[PDB]
DNA sequence: GGGGTGGTCGCTGTTCAATACATGCACAGGATGTATATATCTGACACGTGCCTGGAGACTAGGGAGTAATCCCCTTGGCGGTTAAAACGCGGGGGACAGCGCGTACGTGCGTTTAAGCGGTGCTAGAGCTGTCTACGACCAATTGAGCGGCCTCGGCACCGGGATTCTCCAGGGCGGCCGCGTATAGGGTCCAGCCC
DNA sequence: GGGCTGGACCCTATACGCGGCCGCCCTGGAGAATCCCGGTGCCGAGGCCGCTCAATTGGTCGTAGACAGCTCTAGCACCGCTTAAACGCACGTACGCGCTGTCCCCCGCGTTTTAACCGCCAAGGGGATTACTCCCTAGTCTCCAGGCACGTGTCAGATATATACATCCTGTGCATGTATTGAACAGCGACCACCCC
């Protein structure tokens, strides 16, 4: 019968590989479209430097990673291993956001 | 006739530009006047910080068996140190990644 | 429509013949789902299990008090 | 005609050559180091300006810069930066 | 390949008031990362010079350091009776730290609580605590140094309480193990498979993570005796 | 021309990758929508400031320096883009 | 004679008399309001100075102060402050 | 002879001192030149914010039956408004106290 | 039989009483002793303005109150009612200290 | 002359009162010592900067303005004592 | 002690193109907190003027207002076909908000979703929702207004989602109850013990917590009818 | 007139209604805390006065910013493939969570101790201010070399392919404690011989 | 002459160990991931050359701050007294934590889809620069009035007292359920009236 890793084993390897790696994790073209959409609500027919979009992507991914670390710590504090929106909300509200 | 020019950086024994630092202090609207020793002292401090971070990053790069420093090595050097990390806590380093850190309770067994 | 709890419990145990002991929640669900018992059914179910195991008829294969799993022990 | 830009790349490379003669540095790492130097410059200059304003001094001196260094840099970074700057200022005065 | 430290003058006899000069050679360039230590007998060493020129806190201007690269020197200007002690040069420019052979001189609040002497039988293990106080525990590494009467001082390794990072000397891998406990500000060294050769005084020393900082405060030492 | 539903481009795989880099082992199903909301809020906050700087410059193109200034003003100092 | 030192107390009191004719204000609340005024003044002036530096402009104008107000003040507060400032500037210009 | 003096605050219709604001702008090392309309605009903005906070604090004081505004009323005024709370999120008001607030899970059945 | 309130009723009454008041909760003179003891490790024979010591006390009590709010939120997140040192530690780490 | 152990002056009931103003209903017995450590760290951080400002002014009296500057430099702006 | 709004012209006729003036007299000094609203028939009102002088977002400069203290006025310069509607002044300087009697003039992105028509028997209870979108929900209060053909527009109360704070008109205490849902960004109003007078169209309206702000965006209206 | 059997009475098994027990819920009232109305009084807030310095009026100079014109670069838009990633579906196991139980640690309350708070006095260090004077930082003219832009080459590292090691998963086997069934054992039931009625 | 008692032969109730079974633990082997090693190539890092502008040198000056001296505020030390807060201890309750069961919901893997990425090409918007100009602000001199220091009075709120209402807790009573047990009632063993031979 075919091989299958037990649940929660591949997640560790994914954590290891994405903590070793440094590349951006969100796809560039849909993130760019999202940025343009969001900016459309403040000023029409704006233009963007590729470096400006890259800087936005770097800042957003760093923010999300830093938030998920606190979400994981709150989940562990609840003696859980699954992170939940209650964990995200607790982390964000303690951070003063 | 006048004496051959001698840079203030060489006079202070520094690599960083004392004259450029003095110009930036004057043009930055920090004060009406700027003492002669302020750009020297500041350039020395900036040189010390640059040397510290670059040598730690070079050690990190050597430990990875690569010859040139990259943002990953700068990130590793800064985060592995209490004082540099607390100095640069609110700073994001592009393409620097994160330190490997898995919570103990998540490990098997 | 509910007889004395002794026969209800033994009937519940006899239906789902788990060899390792019938869990409390399984019989509590079953007897109230099949029959119809008053508003305080669950508390009387727990007390019935307690008194039965005190009489020594039922054997607690696992757990403590009422919280475990119980076997008929013939 | 395009104007001349300005950066600390040469000085950072000279410091790198002093601390690690064989080690190189990437362009993006140089950009990050330029950002670091500019940020720390702005922090010390702003804190020294605030110190002068608090003490009503018109001049930013090496004493103001030293106090800013002690306020901003934590732990042993403060002591070693103070030592380096004091050495440089003394050498400059002597020369 | 380990950097050899060479104090050329093994011992001097000198009167009061006169000057003495000690030298310390290096097998490879160490870029000014050399420190000088004064050890009175049955006392923990104290730091005198760091970064090859800088006077440590509380050290009088009588002591002077000089040199760079491979030639280093320690100078004492105005001797007193108290100057009768052994002086060691220590390099930390490369990963395996190496002390000097030691020079004996004869003249005619940061705290690190360390445990008392420990008698031990061969082949078992022993655990030595180093209780630090008076400073931010996580900010400074704890260094461990082994002092035998016949090899002098030997650097074993360090633990960084900030990230529990450790580095060990190749000679002591497996033999030594370092652990930390943030809650009590204590660092523990475990020695495995004790042997009669292991009979020595072990010191724990605080050292900052700054590259020019040296081992500055020392524990009183813990003598381990193997039957 | 008008962009309309691009928040869904922050896919579940992308959020999982971000959580893996964040050290998260097991992920609830509602984290995806919660994270999309949080990311939308953060992006709106940063981009409004970037556009304000661009408008002050009377420029029609948002620059990386404008983004860096917005981040620094929001306490998110970013190294590597001309800061 | 004591050295005269300035504060916003009288102007805060006049604004109070405009918005609530019969209420008063304690000394501690007045000091807190002075601290508030100083803090907001420093914040806006700093943002305007940094805007001028970023745009390589030598002077701080009402446009710079307006952009600083839009950056720091949130939501409806920002647009109401902008409206008040624009009205005051127009009235001043019309003399 | 010089005409009758008229303050810039009165010329703009404001209460806050345009002259004082202008002098603080010039003396604060913000820029080497200062536009004429900038101190007027800034005084208008500061007067707006002061009027808003004072009116909210006066409303709170009136609700508390007190005729004089106190730091408690100021704290209530800022904290009970989301925009003012975001403006002064990193600020501590002396003698201001805290909002009466108890978590639902702590209340008895 | 002597009257007793059940556990937590007096606690709730104290919560209501202290959230309504504004005075300082830490004894002034021993807080001043602590301030002077701490300062003597940075410079000997320092003087202090009474206003400076009061400012220190205000800042300290505000910080502690906010920290206890975050601690209580963490405890509630753990489905507990009692605040614990692990709750304080989580609140601090998430806050960034 | 000297002072040695004034941290114990931050008493158990005082910490309880602070927790009550924080909305805390039930308190573990180790919370008192943990809070004493926290307060000690915070006071050290603030007083160090206040004394640094005092040394810069070449004064021997620490002033409320120095304390306010230290708090503001640490991001804890305090209203009521400045000026 | 409620501040009555007295609009002088109850109705008027005008040809195209000439100026029109409308007056609203305040019972007590409201300190310029007065707004003007245009309501075309069978549609929700739109804001024209706020703070008694300021044009609302998107309102052409043809409309203008003036006055302070107790005498307020509205002006329309270039009359157009669409300008035929009912104009209400609204004061909000004191807690019970009061609309004007209304002036029927005839001539020759923020969304507040609201539920549809309703039939209810007397004595029942009902829950009208108000789905808000296009803006940050917690920053703006939601205002509820009751419109009858006999009493005109009446203010019921408001909910502040930031802290769930409420205020109610004394004429609606108990009758109305306001609740908020931060997750769904939805506001609900409870009407208890429906009675014949409750046959009215109810509007939820957005208003900033800023004192000079006014009801700026309006829901489409819920026509509640009691049998 | 005796042998023998159903009728009927006594003893007892079965079941039932009162006895007793346990749990779960509503309420009266007793104790305590809280909100409200009234009188006292004090010291902080708001007002009035002097004066003095910094803000306003009027005028001049020059340079900073506004505006027009030009270039070219870099942003936007489109098109065609190419996989890599995303979407979707499914089996399952392990984690969330609800309930039960226990013990201990934390709350509540009372009696004892202590030290904070307040007032009053005394003293002197040191913060604040003024005046002198000099060194040092701004400013300008002339110079020149240091730093920046552009061009080029070459080696560090990124990638690709291939072993070699390592880590995970689990199926099978060794090993131990609990349960079912058979056995040596003896207690008693049963057969043979002597004896007393 | 035959059953009772004694001794011996045979039927059977019994305590106990061995085999069967389920669970615990160990380990070897398959397989999938990870890391080391070598070869290739390409493009970015580092070096070289030209130039131009900004950093340096030499000199003048004017004013900012360092120093000295004086003054008088306020911070520190001390002591006594009151009483409120802290502390120590007892008791008990409810909450934290461990254990158990359920079930559903996330993970891992295979299959299908789609759209991001990359290379290539083209248009043109606007960002950057330069030249010209003018008006807007710095700077100066006069002068005067707005605001700050200081004094004073009175009323807003803090305080003390009494009262009236609200909340908490619990002891009691009531309602519903349960298992228990002496007895009300009928079935069978046994004593007696009476039939049959």
């Amino acid at each position: 019968k075919p091989h299958r890793y037990r649940p929660g084993t591949v997640a560790l390897r994914e954590i290891r590989r994405y903590q070793k790696s440094t590349e951006l994790l969100i796809r560039k073209l849909p993130f760019q479209r999202l940025v343009r959409e969001i900016a459309q609500d403040f000023k029409t027919d704006l233009r963007f430097q590729s470096s400006a979009v890259m800087a936005l992507q770097e800042a957003c991914e760093a923010y999300l990673v830093g938030l998920f670390e606190d979400t994981n710590l709150c989940a562990i504090h609840a003696k859980r291993v699954t992170i939940m929106p209650k964990d995200i909300q607790l982390a964000r509200r303690i951070r003063g956001e | 006739a006048r004496a051959k020019a001698k840079t203030r950086s060489s006079r202070a024994g520094l690599q960083f530009p004392v004259g450029r630092v003095h110009r930036l202090l004057r043009k930055g609207n920090y004060s009406e006047r700027v003492g002669a020793g302020a750009p020297v002292y500041l350039a020395a401090v900036l040189e010390y910080l640059t040397a510290e971070i670059l040598e730690l990053a070079g050690n990190a790069a050597r430990d990875n068996k690569k010859t040139r420093i990259i943002p990953r090595h700068l990130q590793l050097a800064i985060r592995n140190d209490e004082e540099l990390n607390k100095l640069l806590g609110r700073v994001t380093i592009a393409q620097g990644g994160v330190l490997p850190n898995i919570q103990a309770v998540l490990l098997p067994k | 429509d509910h007889p004395k709890y002794s026969d209800m419990i033994v009937a519940a145990i006899q239906a789902e013949k788990n060899r390792a002991g019938s869990s409390r929640q399984s019989i509590q669900k079953y007897i109230k789902s099949h029959y119809k018992v008053g508003e305080n059914a669950d508390s009387q179910i727990k007390l019935s299990i307690k008194r039965l195991v005190t009489t020594g008829v039922l054997k607690q294969t696992k757990g403590v008090g009422a919280s475990g799993s119980f076997r008929l022990a013939k | 005609k395009r104007s001349r830009k300005e950066s600390y790349s040469i000085y950072v490379y000279k410091v790198l050559k002093q601390v690690h003669p064989d080690t190189g540095i990437s362009s993006k790492a140089m950009g990050i180091m330029n950002s670091f130097v500019n940020d720390i410059f702005e922090r010390i200059a702003g804190e020294a300006s605030r110190l002068a304003h608090y003490n009503k001094r018109s001049t930013i001196t090496s004493r103001e810069i030293q106090t800013a260094v002690r306020l901003l840099l934590p732990g042993e970074l403060a002591k070693h930066a103070v030592s380096e700057g004091t050495k440089a200022v003394t050498k400059y005065t002597s020369a | 390949m380990d950097i050899k430290m060479t104090q050329s003058p093994s011992s001097m006899h000198a009167s009061l008031g006169e000057r003495v000069t000690i030298t310390c050679k290096a097998s490879q360039d160490i870029r000014s990362y050399l420190s000088w230590y004064q050890q009175k007998p049955w006392k923990s060493p104290k730091t005198l010079i760091y970064y090859a020129t800088s006077l440590a806190d509380g050290v009088p201007s009588r002591f002077s350091g000089s040199g760079s690269g491979q030639d280093f020197s320690l100078t004492i200007n105005n001797l007193e009776s108290d100057d009768t002690a052994t002086y060691y040069c220590l390099q930390h420019g490369e990963s395996p730290y190496t002390f000097g052979s030691g020079t004996k001189l004869e003249i005619k609040e940061v705290q690190l609580q360390q445990s008392g002497p420990e008698l031990v039988e061969p082949g078992t293990s022993v655990k030595m605590p180093c209780k630090a106080s008076g400073y931010t525990f996580t900010s400074y590494t704890i260094q461990w140094v082994k002092q035998t009467p016949r090899q002098g001082l030997e650097w074993i390794g360090y633990i960084y309480p900030y990230n529990a990072g450790t580095k060990y000397n190749e000679k002591f891998k497996g033999k030594a193990t370092l652990t930390s406990d943030k809650s009590s500000s204590t660092v523990y060294m475990e020695l495995s498979s004790l042997t009669s050769e292991d009979s020595a005084v072990y010191y724990c020393a605080r050292k900052s993570s700054r590259l020019r900082s040296t081992l500055d405060y020392w524990g009183q030492g813990t003598s381990v005796t193997v039957s | 021309k008008v962009l309309r539903d691009n928040i869904q481009g922050i896919t579940k795989p992308a959020i999982r990758r971000l959580a893996r880099r964040g050290g998260v082992k097991r992920i609830s199903g509602l984290i995806y929508e919660e994270t999309r909301g949080v990311l939308k809020v953060f992006l709106e906050n940063v981009i409004r400031d970037a556009v304000t700087y661009t408008e002050h410059a009377k420029r029609k193109t948002v620059t990386a320096m404008d983004v860096v200034y917005a981040l620094k003003r929001q306490g998110r100092t970013l190294y590597g883009f001309g800061g």
